[PDB]
């Protein structure tokens, strides 16, 4: 795990990355290379980056949401589907690429790409519907009061 | 020391002697010098003592076969590169430019009131020559008018340029009208001023010469010593050995009226006479780790930003540090760009 305190402080969000490496002299698999060497080291193909996610317990969640008043105010006005719209469009784009690959594969190593594409589509649609549900709840809570 | 010796060989070769080698064999021995030159592992040091040797050769007009000088630097330029011979190219071009400048100045003199002495000057250039104004000097009353004249000629031709005359490296010729016969001696500007001080009176004390010429103590003492060596200034006690005579600002030195040297071309102007690298390497490796892919110019700028604020390192030292770090396989060149480094640990 590699952290970057300076960018974390200057950007307001944590900069973290988890990585794993390949065996010595094993797996040399085959605009991308230029940026890849620009932001990674010279050994771009020698290691890969895991997808980092965070979690918390129920007591931790309760204590955090009950710590300051700025955490339930920011939930009733979080306004999703606009904070991270660009991430949604990127997810739709690489979803389209994955669907094209699955269509190519199913016409004729053994991974069943269609199932993974469907899982990704269900995930992103579920985030979209969650955002819409938050907006609907906010509208029913605030707009539909006092005529 | 061997590079220095080879360069002194070069000096003889090009300088000047009683016998002038023919142009055919002059390049023949120069080719042999370049045969061993490439074998020399370190090239930077050779330019260091070649610059001052060449500067003394040209500023005194003691160089022989100036055409061979052009070909000599021409051979060097294709050997190591433009950057290695950039400073020496300035020295040769300054001599050629000033030689043309003298011809136009003479023509300008005829169309106006002529001078009283034959005046020639080498303009040189600032920033490329090792010389610098180091000794204060009072301009003699006889060498002032021509002085001003040339300044005018250098103000109408070139605007925005300021001249800084170097009296230490200036020579001249002085005629006499009071000796037994008509003599014509050669002396530097300092000796000329000292000998022209005696134009109106007979004897002066040392302090009376120091306050009239404003020359500093050491150079003035040396000039008086060499003048006494030429037995042109005679002390009161003739029998005292000149070398062991202790000079004080009270002796009344008088011009030797009875000078009777047989030669009429007396030449009294005879000449006289690690830790940082580790810091640069550390700065380079740190900058390379921070910026994974960099250009040579950007790397130089970053090194100057981070480290040059401390001791102002020289750019060739940083380039050599980059080369040795490349040899240590700390950072590698990238194909497709001549000047591009990637931090390969």
């Amino acid at each position: 795990v590699v952290i970057d305190p300076t960018r974390t402080i200057s950007a307001g969000k944590v900069n973290l990355g988890a990585f794993r490496t390949y065996p010595k002299g094993y797996k040399p698999p085959d605009t991308i290379p230029l940026n890849k060497i620009e932001d990674f080291g010279v050994h771009c193909k020698q290691y890969y980056a895991l997808e980092v996610s965070y979690f918390k317990s129920s007591l931790d969640r309760k204590l955090l949401e009950l710590l300051w008043n700025k955490y339930w105010v920011n939930t009733l006005s979080s306004s999703s589907l606009l904070t991270n719209a660009d991430y949604t469009t990127g997810q739709v784009f690489d979803l389209s690429e994955k669907l094209e690959q699955s269509e190519a594969q199913l016409g004729r190593k053994s991974e069943d790409k269609l199932a993974k594409a469907t899982r990704d589509s269900c995930k992103t649609t579920i985030e979209a519907i969650h955002g819409l549900m938050s907006q609907v709840i906010k509208d029913k809570l605030f707009n539909q009061i006092n005529i | 020391k061997s590079p220095e010796l080879l360069a002194r060989y070069c000096d003889s070769l090009l300088k000047k002697s009683s016998k002038n080698p023919e142009e055919a064999e002059l390049e023949d021995t120069l080719n042999q010098v370049m045969v061993v030159f490439k074998y020399i592992e370190d090239k930077d040091v050779f330019q260091k003592f070649y610059a001052k040797m060449l500067a003394k050769r040209l500023v005194h007009q003691n160089s022989a076969s100036d055409d061979a000088e052009a070909s000599m630097i021409s051979k060097l330029k294709q050997a190591c590169g433009f950057e290695y011979t950039s400073k020496l190219q300035r020295m040769f071009q300054d001599i050629g430019v000033s030689k043309d400048l003298n011809e136009q100045f003479k023509k300008h003199l005829t169309n106006s009131e002529p001078l009283d002495l034959d005046f020639s000057i080498q303009v040189l250039s600032s920033g490329s020559w090792p010389f610098q104004q180091s000794c204060t000097f009072a301009l003699p009353s006889e060498l002032e008018r021509s002085y001003q004249r040339f300044t005018a000629f250098y103000a109408s031709r070139h605007s925005g340029r300021k001249l800084t005359w170097l009296y230490q490296l200036s020579k001249g010729e002085l005629v006499t009208n009071c000796f037994k016969n008509r003599y014509t001696l050669q002396a530097s500007t300092f000796q000329m001023a000292i000998l022209l001080q005696y134009n109106t009176e007979d004897a002066y004390t040392v302090q009376q010469l120091t306050d009239s010429t404003q020359i500093k103590m050491d150079i003035l003492a040396q000039v008086l010593q060499i003048l006494l060596k030429s037995k042109l200034l005679v002390l009161e006690d003739e029998n005292a050995n000149v070398d062991e005579v202790e000079l004080k600002p009270d002796t009344l030195i008088k011009l030797y009226l009875g000078y009777k040297n047989k030669k009429l071309r007396v030449n009294i102007n005879v000449p006289m006479k690690e830790d940082r690298k580790l810091l640069i390497q550390a700065a380079i490796v740190r900058i390379m780790k921070m910026r994974k892919v960099l250009k040579h110019q950007q790397l130089l700028g970053e090194v100057l930003t981070q480290l040059s604020s401390r001791f102002k390192p020289r750019v060739p030292v940083i380039k050599k540090c980059i080369d040795i770090l490349i040899e240590k396989e700390y950072l590698e060149r990238v194909d497709g760009e001549k000047d591009t480094y990637s931090y390969l640990a």
